[PDB]
Parts: structure tokens; C-alpha cells; sequence
């Protein structure tokens, strides 16, 4: 255990630290959930080509071309499907930690805005109290005021 | 290759939730609610801290009595009346 | 370069739809106004 | 007179433009109305030292 004032001020510094770098985790999440918002639409433009590239495939009269086509989407079609979903539940997740973030900043300040006081406070007592070892009452005739133990000395 | 990406892509929204709530636990130590009163929250362990020494340094050097104060409040009365009195014998 | 978009978004928060939506409602008027008053001002 | 003519659309866009220029010189007027005061007040500081 140390001074319970000296206490305040590492503790309060260091979570200072911490709300800053929940702010940076947050900002990488937010960045792939838009990259793969982003690798999403690209994979449903090839399965779109594929199905615009079936449509003039078989005009030959080849319609055997178009069911390896056809075929061939059904692939990316699961993986789009797969992304999409993904995103859904991710979408409503960060939005309610931002929540979190936003609460804490607010609060925090609050706590910034009342230390100052306190050690002030503190400060007046404590040094208030080392008076009465030094001089006191100038009656005491006690060891304990300093002028005394000099006055007998 | 397709699936690893995957797991990736999931790891670095987890490490969020997970310092959002250990952060925001830490907070119910050093403040909780204003009217906890309690050991736990640091102000209160700061507030009894004062009121210590507030006690403790009077011990040591008691205060006046509540006679005095009711006499030195008796004195004064006179000294201001007094003047107040004499006052305006002063100007008349 | 995401990162970094979304990171000063958060420290400084853009203004809330309603307010870009009301932002338009009040520039609806000022164009009309003097648009309105334009026709008013030659006639 | 841009729509002298007749051409009411021209209007709207140099109504338009100018929406842009007096945001901006409200944006100044406001701003040019805290700082002038502020500075006379220091002025009164160096007078009296
Ligand atoms: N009006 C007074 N107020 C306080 N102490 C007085 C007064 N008159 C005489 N004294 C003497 O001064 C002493 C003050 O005690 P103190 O110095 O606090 O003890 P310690 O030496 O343990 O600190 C008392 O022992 C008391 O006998
Ligand atoms: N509205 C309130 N909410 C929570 N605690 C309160 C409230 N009002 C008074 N208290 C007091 O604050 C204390 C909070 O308890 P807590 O500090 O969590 O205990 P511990 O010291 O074990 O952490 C309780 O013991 C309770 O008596």
C-alpha cells in the first residue's frame, strides 16, 4: 500500500491510455468490415458476368455452354450469400460498442473535472496539521512544539 | 486459404468488445455511484482521509469552548454599540 | 488509409442525419425566398 | 437580368452559387464579432502595466 492520493493520479493516467487505444482496436474492426463489404460486391460482378456471359453463350444454339455457366456461379452464388449474412450480424454489433465508447468519454471527463479539487483539500489539512507540531498554542509548554523544546534547551 | 481469412476477419472485432467492458469494469473502483459511500470507491477512501485529520488536528489543539463563544459574541456586543452609541453623541 | 477515415470520424463525430436533413429544409426556403421574391422584384 | 430572356433556370443557379459565399461571410461576421471585443479589452491590460 502506498499514499492513497498519489494512488489517484497513476490510476486515472493510466486508464487514459486504455480508452485511446479501444479507440484504435475499434477503427481497425470498422475497416475490414467495409473492406469485406467491398470483396463482397466484387465476387457477385464475376458471378454477374458469368450469368450476362450464359445469357449470349448458347445463341449459337449450344445450350450445353450454359449449364457449365450456370454451374459455374452456383459457387461464388453460396460464397456472396455466406458474406452477406456475415455482415448482418457484425453491421448491429459495433454500432451498440460504439455506444460503450461514447458513454465512457462523456463520464470520464467528469472524474478529470472533480481530481483537481480534491487534492487541494487534501493538501490544506495536511499541511494545516504540520503546524500544530512546530508551534501550536504558544501555552502548550509541551515536547512537542518545537519552540518549547528549544525554550528548555 | 478461403476459411483462414475467415477467422481473421472476426479476431480484431472480438478484441474490442472484450477491452470495452474491462475498461468500463474498472470504472465501478474508482467512482462506482457518488452515494456508494463505500471502500471500495477510491474518492470515499480519500473523502474519510480529510475528515481524519480534521478530528485528529483538533484533538491535539481543542477548540474554544462554546462559553467563550458566547461570551467573546457578549464583548463584542458592547464594543460596536458602544461606538454606535457614543456615535451619535459624537455628532450630536 | 479506412483506418485512418474512421478514426477521425470517431474523434470528431459528423453531424446526425436529421440535422443535414433540416440543413436542407432551411435551404429550401432560402432559395425560394429569393426565388420567390425574384419574380416579385421584376413584377 | 440573367433570365431576361425568359431562361428562369439560370436563375436558380446563380442563386444557387452565391448560397455558397454567404455561408461563408456569415461564418466571418459572427467571428469578427468575438474577437473585437476581446482584443480592446486587452488593450486596457497594457494601458494600465
Ligand atoms: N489552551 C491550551 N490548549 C492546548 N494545550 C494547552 C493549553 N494550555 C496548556 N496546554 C498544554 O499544552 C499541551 C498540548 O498537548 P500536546 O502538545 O498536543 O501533547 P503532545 O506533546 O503529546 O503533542 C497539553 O498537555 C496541555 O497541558
Ligand atoms: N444507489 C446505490 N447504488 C449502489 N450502491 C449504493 C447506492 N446507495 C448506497 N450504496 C452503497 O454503496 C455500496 C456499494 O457497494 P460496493 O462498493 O460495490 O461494495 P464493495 O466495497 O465490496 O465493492 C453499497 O454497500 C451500498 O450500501
Amino acid at each position: 500500500q502506498e499514499a492513497p492520493e498519489d494512488l489517484l493520479e497513476r490510476l486515472l493516467g493510466e486508464m487514459e491510455l486504455e480508452l485511446i487505444e479501444l479507440r484504435r482496436a475499434l477503427a481497425q474492426t470498422i475497416a475490414t468490415f467495409k473492406s469485406t463489404e467491398r470483396q463482397r460486391d466484387a465476387q457477385q460482378l464475376i458471378a454477374q458476368r458469368w450469368y450476362e456471359k450464359a445469357q449470349a453463350a448458347l445463341d449459337r444454339g449450344n445450350e450445353q455452354l450454359a449449364r457449365e455457366a450456370l454451374g459455374q456461379r452456383q459457387s461464388y452464388q453460396s460464397h456472396t450469400e455466406a458474406l452477406g449474412k456475415s455482415l448482418g450480424e457484425q453491421r448491429a454489433l459495433v454500432e451498440q460498442v460504439r455506444g460503450q465508447l461514447q458513454k465512457l468519454e462523456r463520464k470520464y471527463l467528469e472524474l478529470k473535472s472533480q481530481k483537481n479539487l480534491y487534492l487541494a483539500r487534501l493538501k490544506s489539512a495536511i499541511a494545516a496539521q504540520k503546524i500544530e507540531e512546530i508551534a501550536g498554542n504558544l501555552d502548550n509548554a509541551s515536547a512537542s512544539s518545537l519552540f518549547e523544546r528549544i525554550e528548555t534547551k | 486459404e478461403r476459411k483462414y481469412l475467415e477467422l481473421k476477419s472476426q479476431k480484431n472485432l472480438y478484441l474490442a468488445r472484450l477491452k470495452s467492458a474491462i475498461a468500463a469494469q474498472k470504472i465501478e473502483e474508482i467512482a462506482g455511484n457518488l452515494d456508494n459511500a463505500s471502500a471500495s470507491s477510491l474518492f470515499e477512501r480519500i473523502e474519510t482521509k480529510i475528515l481524519e485529520l480534521e478530528a485528529e488536528r483538533e484533538l491535539l489543539n481543542p477548540p474554544p469552548s462554546p462559553l467563550d463563544k458566547k461570551f467573546e459574541q457578549w464583548e463584542e456586543q458592547q464594543a460596536v454599540e458602544a461606538t454606535l452609541a457614543a456615535m451619535k453623541a459624537r455628532r450630536s
